[PDB]
Parts: structure tokens; sequence; C-alpha cells
RNA sequence: GUAGGGGAGCGUUCAGUCCGCGGAGAAGCCAUACCGGAAGGAGUGGUGGAGCCGACUGAAGUGCGGAUGCCGGCAUGAGU
RNA sequence: UGUUAUGGCGUGCCUAUUGAAGCAUGAGCCGGCGACUUAGACCUGACGUGCGAGCUUAAGUUGAAAAACGGAGGCGGAGC
RNA sequence: CGAGCUGGAGAUACGCUUUGACUCGGGGAUGUCCGAAUGGGGAAACCCACCUCGUAAGAGGUAUCCGCAAGGAUGGGAACUCAGGGAACUGAAACAUCUCAGUACCUGAAGGAGAAGAAAGAGAAUUCGAUUCCGUUAGUAGCGGCGAGCGAACCCGGAUCAGCCCAAUCAAGCCGAAGUGGCUGGAAAGCUACACCUCAGAAGGUGAGAGUCCUGUAGGCGAACGAGAGGUCGUUGUUCGUGAAACGAUGACUGAAUCCGCGCGGACCACCGCGCAAGGCUAAAUACUCCCAGUGACCGAUAGCGCAUAGUACCGUGAGGG
């Protein structure tokens, strides 16, 4: 039992000792010593000189909801606002939005907070209706 | 399917993780709980600022045959450690589904050699200690191999205090380590159980 | 010292360059970064008694128009 | 660093540096035709790596 | 350096009981208790007995020889005996003096 | 085959577990012509006078010929 | 096994270097001490395991010869 | 508490102890001299006074800053808290900002904790609702020779959760189950054959390894009685470096209203929304550790504190080192 109790063959193997090899001289040969401040960013080494500058805004991000999910599978359970949150669409915090991805024909009924236009021309042809917020 | 040796009847419940028992899963388990057991110690003065000693020295160039500045360094006999042992913690929080499914399988391990349950003790009567170890020697419990009780009631504790025989185990504190330890369990009650 | 709250202990003082233009310049260099304090003025004023104590002009200003715990 | 946020290499669906052309735009220009109008795209498959390691959690 | 301290530095005996040596040498051996120092667990018996030389300088007629003393020891013996052996006494009790108790094993007679 | 990368292992201390050894005597030290592909391991004897191998697993203050290294002891220069 | 005569052969060690037995560096000898660590729910990758289109908690609370509770939150899920 | 005691102290002599010695707790009484040192002086532990009470001895008082008085304070504390004042190396592979960093040091004040605190707020939901701390938000928003690099807050979870008052069981300690023979041995607690306890199989000692020999542990008992405004000018804080730069704060000049009122909501204005200063106090959740107990994949003396005691010997005029 706790004697004839093994490991995972292959989960974690030992650690790089660097004292003694009969030959190791551990870093470089020159200029590499307690000094652990070189980096890889900077200013002038790839990064700067660049032209650019753009303007940060970052406003409203919508949760996608692929068409996938509400038709094909399930059986309507009602989208709501509080029963699609078992319907591994949990972020809160911020609106939902609807997409369409998913083509096949199904008669279901969608409330979300925002839709697309494809997705608006995509449930009501085939029976339902998509109500947004006042 | 082990049935209960006082009382009732069943034991058919409860269904055993597959496959027929894993050692590895048993091991990254036993691992992680020891070490939650492992205490932060570590009386070292790594650093030279902690051990007693000035800053200057003799001169850089000169006096010759030298070429230090403080007393407190790694090379010197009665300086510091360099890269000493720390204070530290070392307790992660190993996956419930994993703690779940650790002692799910150390029972499956036992249910397939010592495995001993019972319910009710009024065999017990009071303290006594004496009819506790007469009780064993009527349920193949001789002495000879480790036991782990996991039942309530606080009478039943009491009357049970020996090394090789068995061992206490209060309120259902079931543990991997523990019962693996021992060879035989008793689970007897069927708090947890079922 | 004064003698209504406390006084002195004073700021920094910073000094730029190229100091206005065609609205809005390049940009503002900073060159001094040195840092300094302020004193301050007394006066011969007595309460209860004979005294001589502090008296900031602030102080001065307000005491004269209206004896705050004190008088002139 | 913060710069790398307005700077061109965006976290794309592959992980590839978003670049342009930094030829000459503002400062220092009238020669030419299109050289100018030449605002497209970037991409290098040698500076990638040493690129997005800083940028790359903040996608 | 310790000493004695392992103990309570209480002793389970009196400087006037007789008592038997268990275990070491003169294993049954029995005797009354001259010294009984707490502290350092140190008890004097009649039982063992060695024969030492005082060494005595320039102390008016030294005249060295080998005199005859005792060896203290420690918890070694078995204070008080009634059956004849060693026992653990420890009921307690009282006959006209309720303000001492005494002891006993399975007898009474201490 | 140097820098360098990759792989499999030896050894040491602590920890859990198991099998145990110890006054007819542990560890440590000392000798040796045996064993293993290496790190190493073992038998016997001598010394010693209390504790300690092996296996498996976990964790490191884990392996020294060098640094005009640190501490300590003892040499050479010389019976000068 | 030990020791030894004779024959053949044979340019200390390390470091640093295009190039060292170097008349380049270090070092009297032995013993002991003495150098790639630790931390941050950090970042990235290999391997392994538990779950799996979902996967996990943090502070803390209650219990500790044992651990469970705790889904504020983070990562998947759509991009431009 | 129940026989011993007569300090580390190895030795000798004289002695104290059932009228309970020592030892262990808990209150008192004596405390020279110096030291905040405070009668005065003073190179500390010395020198010199006066007054009062008196049998000489002797005792008592005699400093300064607030008060009618009582009384309290100038002192000392390893770390922690707040405040006044406030670096540089270093980084930017140079260096002026900025970082380092309000770090180190200095100083003042106070406690067993402090700070802070009962909204002229945060914030954008017509919401939450003292303060602090922890998680998270998030390393986002934002700052920046826009370089190096620096870096919030709201929501939510959790530790703890109170707002009332002015001006007009742990320390002594006792009790406490259960073993004899034979054998190797210098000596067994080991081997061996039987037996017992077990609300006690923690541990230490005892000639070696230890349930039943000792001290103890589980448990039970346990005292006399001891604790529990705005603005201008110069600048600064917060993420905010003069930038469109609000607001708070402050030095110098000036100087408003109060009910169809005042401030604020990142110049400014209207609308709209939140909130009412210029008065104070206030457990807990939080920090640290000289000291104590327990514990340790902590050391076992070239380690571990510097010290298995010593800040000693030793070095220095000294701070200081050791
Ligand atoms: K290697
Ligand atoms: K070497
Ligand atoms: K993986
Ligand atoms: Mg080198
Ligand atoms: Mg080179
Ligand atoms: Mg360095
Ligand atoms: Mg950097
Ligand atoms: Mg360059
Ligand atoms: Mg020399
Ligand atoms: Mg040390
Ligand atoms: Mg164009
Ligand atoms: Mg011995
Ligand atoms: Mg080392
Ligand atoms: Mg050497
Ligand atoms: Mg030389
Ligand atoms: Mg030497
Ligand atoms: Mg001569
Ligand atoms: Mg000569
Ligand atoms: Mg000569
Ligand atoms: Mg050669
Ligand atoms: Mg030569
Ligand atoms: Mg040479
Ligand atoms: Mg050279
Ligand atoms: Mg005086
Ligand atoms: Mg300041
Ligand atoms: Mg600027
Ligand atoms: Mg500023
Ligand atoms: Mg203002
Ligand atoms: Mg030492
Ligand atoms: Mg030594
Ligand atoms: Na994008
Ligand atoms: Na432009
Ligand atoms: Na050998
Ligand atoms: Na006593
Ligand atoms: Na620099
Ligand atoms: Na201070
Ligand atoms: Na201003
Ligand atoms: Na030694």
């Amino acid at each position: 039992g706790s004697r004839k109790d093994r490991k995972r063959v292959g989960r974690g193997p030992g650690g790089t000792d660097k004292t003694a090899g009969r030959g190791h001289k551990g870093q470089k040969s020159r200029s590499g010593a307690g000094k652990g401040a070189f980096f890889e960013g900077g200013r002038s080494r790839l990064i700067a000189r660049l032209p650019k500058r753009g303007f940060n805004n970052v406003g409203t991000t919508y949760e996608v909801v692929k068409l996938s999910q509400l038709q094909d599978l399930e059986d309507t359970t009602f989208d709501r606002d509080t029963l699609e949150a078992y319907r591994l669409v949990r972020r809160k915090n911020r609106p939902v939005k609807l997409l369409a991805s998913g083509e096949i024909s199904r008669a279901v009924t969608v409330h979300v907070d925002a839709a697309s236009a494809a997705a608006i021309k995509a449930v009501e042809a085939a029976g339902g209706r998509v109500v947004l917020p006042e | 399917a082990q049935i209960n040796v006082i009382g009732q009847n069943g034991g058919r419940t409860i269904e055993l993780p597959l496959p027929e028992v894993n050692s590895g899963v048993l091991h990254e388990v036993v691992t992680w709980q020891l070490a939650s057991r492992r205490r932060g110690t570590a009386s070292t003065r790594t650093r030279a600022q902690v051990s007693k000693t000035g800053r200057k020295m003799y001169g850089q160039k000169g006096t010759g045959n030298a070429r230090h500045g403080d007393r407190s360094v790694p090379t010197f006999v009665g300086g510091g450690v360099a890269f000493g042992p720390k204070p530290r913690s070392y307790d992660y929080t190993l996956p419930r589904q994993v703690r779940q499914l650790g002692l799910a399988m150390a029972i499956a391990s036992r249910q397939e050699g010592g495995k001993l349950v019972a319910v009710d003790g009024f065999d017990i009567a009071d303290a006594k200690t004496k009819n506790f170890i007469s009780w064993a020697k009527q349920n193949g419990l001789d002495g000879t191999e480790k036991v782990l009780l996991v039942t309530d009631d606080e009478n039943t504790r009491r009357a049970a205090r020996n090394v090789s025989w068995v061992s206490v185990l209060p309120v259902a504190g079931v543990n991997v380590y523990d019962i693996l330890r021992h060879d035989r369990l008793v689970i007897d009650a069927a708090a947890l159980e079922i | 010292t004064g003698k209504k709250n406390l006084v002195v202990n004073s700021v920094i003082r910073r000094g730029k360059a190229r100091a206005d233009g065609g609205v809005g310049r390049k940009t503002t260099g900073i060159t001094k970064r040195v840092q300094r304090a302020n004193l301050h003025k007394k006066a011969i004023r007595e309460n209860g008694q004979v005294k001589t104590v502090w008296l900031s002009a602030n102080a001065l200003r307000t005491l004269s128009k209206g004896p705050y715990k004190g008088i002139e | 660093t913060h710069k790398m946020a307005k700077r061109r290499i965006k976290i794309t669906g592959t992980g590839k540096v978003m670049a342009f052309k930094s030829g000459k735009r503002h400062q220092n220009t009238g020669k030419s035709g299109d050289e100018i109008r030449g605002k497209g795209k970037g991409f290098v498959l040698a500076k990638a790596e040493w690129a997005r390691m800083k940028l790359m959690l903040p996608r | 350096p310790s000493a004695g301290s392992h103990h309570n530095d209480k002793l389970h005996f009196k400087k006037g009981d007789t008592v038997i040596v268990l275990s070491g040498k003169h294993k049954g051996q029995t005797g009354k208790v001259l010294l009984a120092l707490p502290r350092d667990q140190k008890v004097v018996v009649e039982g063992v007995n060695v024969i030492t030389k005082n060494v005595k300088p320039s102390m008016t007629n030294p005249q060295g020889g080998q005199e005859q003393r005792e060896l203290a020891l420690h918890a070694s013996k078995v204070a008080l005996v009634d059956p004849e052996t060693g026992k653990a006494t420890r009921v307690r009790k009282q006959i006209v003096d309720g303000k001492k108790v005494r002891v006993a094993v399975a007898s009474g007679k201490t």
C-alpha cells in the first residue's frame, strides 16, 4: 500500500543542479553574473521607433450567444434573463447579444438585450420573437 | 457490497470508483495532505543583514592576501547562509473533485480485503475498554493488524485507546492517509457512509 | 510661531522654460525642483495680563476687528 | 509597459504582430506618390516572439 | 545540568522506612533509610556497602585507611514492603490523626 | 569533443511508511587482494560504547582542489 | 598483495586564451565552512493527473490527532 | 506541601526544624547612594547647607511647569502607530525631471494598541450609507523627458459592526488503575512463559529499550483570597509631473451668504442629482513583540542568538567593535 504506492511515471522530473558536472561553468562565459536586469523589452530594440497612437476607449462589450446554442439542441426552456444563466452564458455586468451562426429551422423565442439584423431575420423567419428592452 | 455486522444488512449501495483503485491517484492526494501538514520552520540567517557584524574591514588594495569587506558573508565561518531556509507555507489547494475522489478510491481499496462495518455498538457499555477488546476478538480483530474507527458517539471513542489494535476518528474526519495507513477499516456508523 | 493654529512649514519651488508662446508652446520643462520655507511677523499684544507673544498679520487684521479670546 | 497598448502589435486570432508602415508619414514628406497612402499592414516572422511578451496577457 | 528535575522533586519515602533494592546489585536486599535527598534523588540505605578510603593530607595524624561508608542510589529501590516484596502503595486513609494521610496497597500495614 | 541542450542514475540530511537489527554490542573510525557500466555498494576483522541499516515516497542549508576564499591545526625556511 | 631493479613511454592542476609544462594567473599542507535559491491566485512552455464545452475558487466561517463550507472573481465561449 | 533544610559551590564548623524548616503562591513592613534626581554644587554614585520635629541618634522638607484645592506632568521602553523635518548611492546601461522614496535617519507625543471615524462622501443605480483591515476589482482606468517606471477607486464577498453629546476559567496543590518468576548481563525497563489496567499507549527519569518501579498523563477535587467659504500668487496631496486640471491643503494679500440658501458632481454653463463644513468624543475587526506556553520533514556547537552565557576577555581617546 503506502509503500507500494508509486508515482505517475512521468509526473515530476528531477530538478536541475548546477554544482558538479566535471565540466559545468553555468551561464555564459563572460558578462552574465549576479545581475538579473537585462530584460527583453526596453524601448530601442524592436519596440518604440514605431509610429502609432490611435486612441484608447473601451466602452461596452457584448456577450456573443451562438445561434446554435438556442436552436439545435435544448427544448426551449425560455431565455428571459435568469433561466438563461444555466445555458452556459453566465457573465454578468454586461448586456447580451444575439448572433447568427447555426443554420437550422426551429420555432424558438429569444429575450436578450441586443441582437443583430441577421439574427432577427433568422429567428422570426423560423417562428419566434426577439424582445429588446424599452 | 459489504454487509453490516451488527444491525441491518445492505452494502450494495455506493458505487465504486474506476478502475479497480489507482495508486498514483492516491499518491497525488496523500502528498498534498502531508504537504498541508508541514509547518513553516526555518531558523536560518540567510540574510547577511540578519547576523551581527560590521560593514568595513581591511583595505581593498594594499595589505595583500585579503580582499574582503564585511565578516557576515557566506564565505565566512560565522556569517550568514547563502540561499538558506526561509519560513514559508507550501499549502496549496488540491482540486476538490480530486479530494472527493481520493477517499472514495481509498475505501474502494479497502473493499477488496479488510472491510468492516457495524450499526449500533450496544456491546460496548461504558468505557471499560476490556470488553471492547473482547468484542474485537469476535470480529476477526485479533489485534494483529492496525485498524481505523470512523464513527460518531463519544462513549464509543472513550472506550478505544491503543496503538496496534485500533484508532479513534472523531466526526467522520476521514482522510486517505489515515485509512491507507491502517490495515483494516471500521466505518461503523452510516453517517458519511450511504 | 503665530497665535492661532500652527504656521511656517512651507513647500518647494519649480522653474520652467519657454514661458507662453503661440497658443500653447511645445511643453514645459522643469529645471528647479528645490525646496524652501516661509517665515512670519510678530507684534506686542497682551492677554489677561502683560504679554507680547506673536501675532500673524492675518490674525492681526482679524483680532483688530474682533477680540476672539484676546485683546489688542 | 503601457506604451505597447497603443502600438501596432495587437493580439490577433493566430497570435502575430500587427504592424503598419513606419517609412515616412508626418514630418518630412512631399515626394513620391502613393508611398504616403501606403498605410497597410505589417507582419514579422522573426520578432513576434520577443514582442508579444509584453502584451500577450492583456489581450 | 538538569538532574533529579525529571521527577517532581519529591520522595516516595522517608528517612526511617525499611526498603528493598529492586534491580541493580543486592537484589532483594533490604535495609533502613539513613539519608534522603529529594533533589539529587539520592538515598542512603545500610545495604549497598562500599569500602572507600578517605584521603587526609595534613589533618593531624593522617594515617590513611579504608573506612566503611555508604553509597547513595536513585529511585532504584522500592519504598515500603510488607508481603516481602516491592509494592505500589497509594490507598490513603486515617486512624486517629485526620491531619495526616497514610499508605498501603492491598494490605494496609505500612 | 569546449560553450550549450537532452536522458538515465549514485550519494547525503530531514519526514512518512514497512521489514527489522543492537550488551553475545549500533553509529563513527581503521584495514582489505570482493561486487557493479559510473556515481558507489558489501563481506570479514580491528576500534568503539550507544543507537542505526534496507525498501518505497516526500522535502532540501545536498556532493569542493581551486575563489591572493573563511576558521582551525600543523609543516618549510633551521636548530638558522 | 608489497617492495624493487631495468627497459619503453611520458611537457603538474586550474584559470584565461588564437595558442599553456609554461619563465602567464591562483595556491604551504589537511580538516572543517563555502556559491543558481526563495517569493509573488504573476507570464510562457513541456510532462502528469482530475473534470470536460465548461473548468476552479479568494478572504473567511465552522471544525483540527482529520477537513469541509465559502462562486465576490479569474480563464473558455467572436471577431474586427 | 509533609521532612527535610543549611543559595550557583565540589569543603569544613556551628545550627534551624511537628510550637510544621525549607520550597511554591499572594499581600505588607524595611529599601543606604546614584540615576527624570528634584536643597545647592557636581568631572553620577561625591562635597556642602538651611529650616522643622528633638533624648542625643534619627526622621522629615526644601526643583521647575499648569491650579483655590485635589492632582497631574517633565523619565524610561525592542517593535508597532501618528506627527514635524527629510537624503543619497541606485534606476533611466550617461544625466537635470521622475524613480529610489515620503525609504533610511532625526525629532516630538502616546498606548497596550494607535491612526481614522458618525458625511458640504463615494457614485451614476434617482444607489449604497461611520472608520479600519482582508479578498477582489487589476494591474484595469489613469499618470509619465508618454521614457525608465509608477498605479487608484466604485460594485461585490468577508472580519467586525454602537453612535451619543455642544454653540445659537487561567497561578499554588492534592487525588489518581495495572507484574512476578526464570534466562544472557557489570547492571534490564530487554528475551521468555503467564497476568492485569486501560474516562490514563503523551512524555521524562530510573545501571539498557521503559503501560503496570518513580514523577506524571485521562478524570476529579481545589483556599484565606489574588486577577479577568471662495478667489488671486507661490506649491502640494490623491493615479494626476501644468496638462482641458477639478477638489482638498497651506504661506501671503483679500474677503460671501444662510431659505425662491450654500458646496460638490475632473475648466466652465444650464438642467439634474447627491450632500448640509468652519465644534468634540467614541469598543471591536488591524500592527508588533521585550516576556510566557506549546509546537517543528529548525540547528546539534566552524550549526543555532554574538554568547550551551559574555556583550565578558580583548581593541579603541571615544562613538564603537568583539
Ligand atoms: K544535465
Ligand atoms: K575547476
Ligand atoms: K495538459
Ligand atoms: Mg570565468
Ligand atoms: Mg569574450
Ligand atoms: Mg548584487
Ligand atoms: Mg523592467
Ligand atoms: Mg539602440
Ligand atoms: Mg602572499
Ligand atoms: Mg551563526
Ligand atoms: Mg488616405
Ligand atoms: Mg552505556
Ligand atoms: Mg551549499
Ligand atoms: Mg583550499
Ligand atoms: Mg606567489
Ligand atoms: Mg591559515
Ligand atoms: Mg649550528
Ligand atoms: Mg641558511
Ligand atoms: Mg650561519
Ligand atoms: Mg599536457
Ligand atoms: Mg618553471
Ligand atoms: Mg606560473
Ligand atoms: Mg592577468
Ligand atoms: Mg541632588
Ligand atoms: Mg513634508
Ligand atoms: Mg512634464
Ligand atoms: Mg505631484
Ligand atoms: Mg481650492
Ligand atoms: Mg558558535
Ligand atoms: Mg570548534
Ligand atoms: Na482588437
Ligand atoms: Na499625423
Ligand atoms: Na568501504
Ligand atoms: Na517540599
Ligand atoms: Na543610472
Ligand atoms: Na522614535
Ligand atoms: Na493654485
Ligand atoms: Na564535535
